[PDB]
């Protein structure tokens, strides 16, 4: 064989969909999330400590929230005859839920 | 030697599981999930019953109030079946004292 | 005295879930001043029925995946596939639960992926 | 040298991780501007929850944030969490 | 002649409501869907209302039952007591 | 001749209104609105205080718990100013017994 085997655009994304939907392991790494939480907490109160399971719980909550948000985002995107999500879609979804900011 | 005592609903969930699917086990995390679930439903129902009681200036929570709150919180057929089980339970308990 | 031997109120009700622990939890928890005897039985029965329903759906999904032990994934699968439970827990996150497999039809490629000559 | 790893901050939440997350939601194709906005969104969410958690922590005169505080803080926002007690 | 009574929620009134919502132009098909949606909301509320009603062993529906049933669905209402 | 008694927060609202805008009135409906508003906030705060107490296994609701609940429920600057008013009130009450 001469040329590298090459999948068409979209297929591997779909493969990723099925693979990650079938499993349940967390997708974000522990340590950066730990550092993020620690920084933000430091700005409210100093020298706090965190149990590991609390960090895990925040991780679960954040990922579930984001998953739901991307779901509504994708629906809003499909509504506009597009396939590419864009910031205004996210803004639309969050504005409708009332998660204003 | 000092030792505490934390209660749960684990053992009872295990019993029910062995009743419905004898050849099946369950992990600790899921049992924790079920424990938290039971606690949540308990809290919702009791709070709702309390609110109904307080709105009607009655100082006693009875079976009636629980039944009402169940009909409010849960939807349709689930409510009906659960209500059936509850009524059956009361009828059995009240007779065989 | 006679001191007839005490059976559990659960055993009078023919239930597996407890009663006495529920009564204690209703007294401690600021729900009402006094609690009637019938309430906790009704409540316990409700809990038993719900728990049985959940586990039954979980075990069915378990047999579908050829695993003999219930894990959280199965619980999530049971919950989202029953309309009524999904209504009850529409704003609840199950840890390690994931989501259902679901791709909107429109972003999958067209079925005309075959001989085209 | 200037590393400060990429900002010593949220930017450690790397692009392909967000991609995987969007993959869980069934999405196929993402624009290049999404990433930053999502990060901001995430921060806001975390901020609110953490604030509440820290507040619960402050009430008990502790310096350790427990899981329970996170659970309750999530519950008040209507995002109750199961599997970590409560 | 009466018409299942949902038709009492007429076209121009719905048009007026949409006008309050910032709507300028409305398709013809909206009406039926809107009616259905409206029905669903009412049903849920009244069910809960009647449930509160049934608990007091009263036969007269009071405002408070509606207010509570609204509160429990996350659409708390002000201006009619409690 | 039989007659009931329904309490409300009307008169106090009226006092406050005259304190802030002497030459101004208010209709009955808006007064009802304010009544409902007050009752709702009271319920939220007390409920949250109760939940905090029960989570820390303390059986007394003190000023501390209220202050915490306020910081939880309300955002930012409103909480700060309110907390300051409350602290001032406690400080005045405790001294001039």
């Amino acid at each position: 064989v001469k040329k590298p085997h090459r999948y068409r655009p979209g297929t591997v994304a779909l493969r990723e969909i099925r693979r990650y939907q079938k499993s349940t392991e967390l997708l974000i790494r522990k340590l950066p999330f730990q550092r993020l939480v620690r920084e933000i907490a430091q700005d409210f109160k100093t020298d706090l400590r965190f149990q590991s399971s609390a960090v895990m719980a925040l991780q679960e909550a954040c990922e579930a929230y984001l998953v739901g948000l991307f779901e509504d985002t994708n629906l809003c995107a499909i509504h506009a005859k597009r396939v590419t999500i864009m910031p205004k879609d996210i803004q639309l979804a969050r504005r409708i839920r009332g998660e204003r900011a | 030697r000092k030792r505490s005592r934390k209660e749960s609903y684990s053992i009872y969930v295990y019993k029910v599981l062995k009743q419905v699917h004898p050849d099946t086990g369950i992990s600790s995390k899921a049992m924790g999930i079920m424990n938290s679930f039971v606690n949540d439903i308990f809290e919702r129902i009791a709070g709702e019953a309390s609110r109904l009681a307080h709105y009607n200036k009655r100082s006693t929570i009875t079976s009636r109030e629980i039944q009402t709150a169940v009909r409010l919180l849960l939807p349709g057929e689930l409510a009906k079946h659960a209500v059936s089980e509850g009524t059956k339970a009361v009828t059995k308990y009240t007779s065989a004292k | 005295k006679a001191r007839a031997k005490a059976k559990t109120r659960s055993s009078r009700a023919g239930l597996q879930f407890p009663v006495g622990r529920v009564h204690r939890l209703l007294r401690k928890g600021n729900y009402s001043e006094r609690v009637g005897a019938g309430a906790p039985v009704y409540l316990a029965a409700v809990l038993e029925y719900l728990t049985a329903e959940i586990l039954e759906l979980a075990g069915n999904a378990a047999r579908d995946n050829k695993k003999t032990r219930i894990i959280p994934r199965h619980l999530q699968l049971a919950i989202r596939n029953d309309e009524e439970l999904n209504k009850l827990l529409g704003r609840v996150t199950i840890a390690q639960g994931g989501v259902l497999p679901n791709i909107q039809a429109v972003l999958l490629p067209k079925k005309t992926e075959s001989h085209h000559k | 040298r200037h590393r400060k790893v990429l900002r010593d901050n949220i930017q450690g939440i790397t692009k392909p991780a967000i991609r995987r997350l969007a993959r869980r939601g069934g999405v196929k194709r993402i624009s290049g501007l999404i990433y930053e906005e999502t990060r901001g969104v995430l921060k806001v969410f975390l901020e609110n929850v953490i604030r509440d958690a820290v507040t619960y922590t402050e009430h008990a005169k502790r310096k350790t944030v427990t899981a329970m505080d996170v659970v309750y803080a999530l519950k008040r926002q209507g995002r109750t969490l199961y599997g970590f007690g409560g």
